[PDB]
Parts: C-alpha cells; sequence; structure tokens
C-alpha cells in the first residue's frame, strides 16, 4: 500500500498539503510582496565623521 | 572670552578670544556630535514597517539639544569674530 | 573690527553656498 | 545708458548660460 501511494504521487501530495499548501508564508510570495523605500541616515553619517 | 572683552584683565590681548571663540565652536561642535550620535541611534531602531509616525515620538530634548546646540555654536562664531575684530584693531 | 568680522562671515557664507594656497582652509 | 542695460543684460545671460562677495545676487 505504501508502495502504491509513493507511486501514484499521492504521497508526495499529502505532504505538500501539510508543509507547503496549509502555509502562511509563500516564500517566493513574500519576497514578490516585500516593498518598500525609506531613506537611512546610517551611511551618510559616516561621512559626516 | 569675558576676560577678552576688554578689563581688568587679561592679560592676554586677544589671542585669548580667538582661544575662547574656538572652544564654543568646539563646544557647539560636540554638542551637535552628541546629539546626532543619539539621534541616529533611534532612528534606524527598525521596527519596523508602520511606524515613524507612529512608532515614537522621539526629540524632544532633541529639538532642544538642536536648539540649544546651533545657539551655541553661533555664539562661539560671534566670539571668533570679535577676537578677530580685536586682532585687526592692535594691527 | 566687528564689521570686518561681518563682511568675512558673509564672505565665507558665499563660500558656503556652494560651488590662494592656505594649505589650511585648503583641504 | 540703454546700451549699458544691453552688454550688462546679455553679461547676465552668461551668468545664466549654466556653469565679488555682493551678498545680494551671491546667495
Amino acid at each position: 500500500a505504501v508502495l502504491k501511494l509513493s507511486e501514484q504521487g499521492l504521497l508526495d501530495k499529502l505532504k505538500n498539503k501539510w508543509w507547503y499548501d496549509k502555509g502562511e508564508c509563500g516564500a517566493k510570495d513574500s519576497g514578490s510582496k516585500e516593498k518598500t523605500s525609506a531613506l537611512s541616515l546610517s551611511n551618510v553619517a559616516g561621512v559626516f565623521y | 572670552g569675558l576676560c577678552i572683552a576688554a578689563s581688568e584683565f587679561y592679560k592676554t590681548r586677544h589671542n585669548i578670544i580667538l582661544s575662547a571663540g574656538i572652544f564654543f565652536v568646539s563646544a557647539g561642535l560636540s554638542n551637535i556630535i552628541g546629539i546626532i550620535v543619539y539621534i541616529s541611534a533611534n532612528a534606524g531602531d527598525p521596527s519596523k514597517s508602520d511606524s515613524k509616525k507612529n512608532s515614537y515620538s522621539y526629540g524632544w530634548s532633541f529639538y532642544f539639544g538642536a536648539l540649544s546646540f546651533i545657539i551655541a555654536e553661533m555664539v562661539g562664531v560671534l566670539a571668533v569674530h570679535m577676537f578677530i575684530d580685536r586682532h585687526k584693531q592692535l594691527t | 573690527t566687528n564689521e570686518f568680522g561681518i563682511f568675512n562671515s558673509l564672505w565665507f557664507s558665499l563660500g558656503a553656498f556652494m560651488q590662494p594656497r592656505s594649505l589650511s582652509g585648503r583641504i
């Protein structure tokens, strides 16, 4: 039964269901949705000293 | 600077005013750095995307230090000019 | 002497408003 | 006097075409 499930890709499917699908963090989606800008006096400060 | 504005002093003619002037400037410079250094540090504090308005209030004292330091610097500058004029008169 | 410092402070402010070989102020 | 204003207007136009301490025009 285990061998049958794996060959039918049912095992891989189940893992994807509970690991990635049932996820709150789309990795390639969290990097595609991380917009912003702003500045940083930090770098400019080094030139002041 | 007080001794250099005529007296009763100094007895360090001018020279003193130049020294006093630099000290005020340095004092102001130190103040500007301390305020800025302290200031730079708080702003960075990433926390972390929907703050800074928002987030905290900041200075505050900074403002005063931002103004006081500036004032000090101005005073120093004035002192320096005075000494320069004194020097000119002597020459 | 006081005005001589004002005319100069306005000249250095013009050298400030951005654009001989006195090494000191040169660097 | 009219031409003196033309030569100057051409000089200020050269000071315009981009690149002493008269504080006024200095700033």
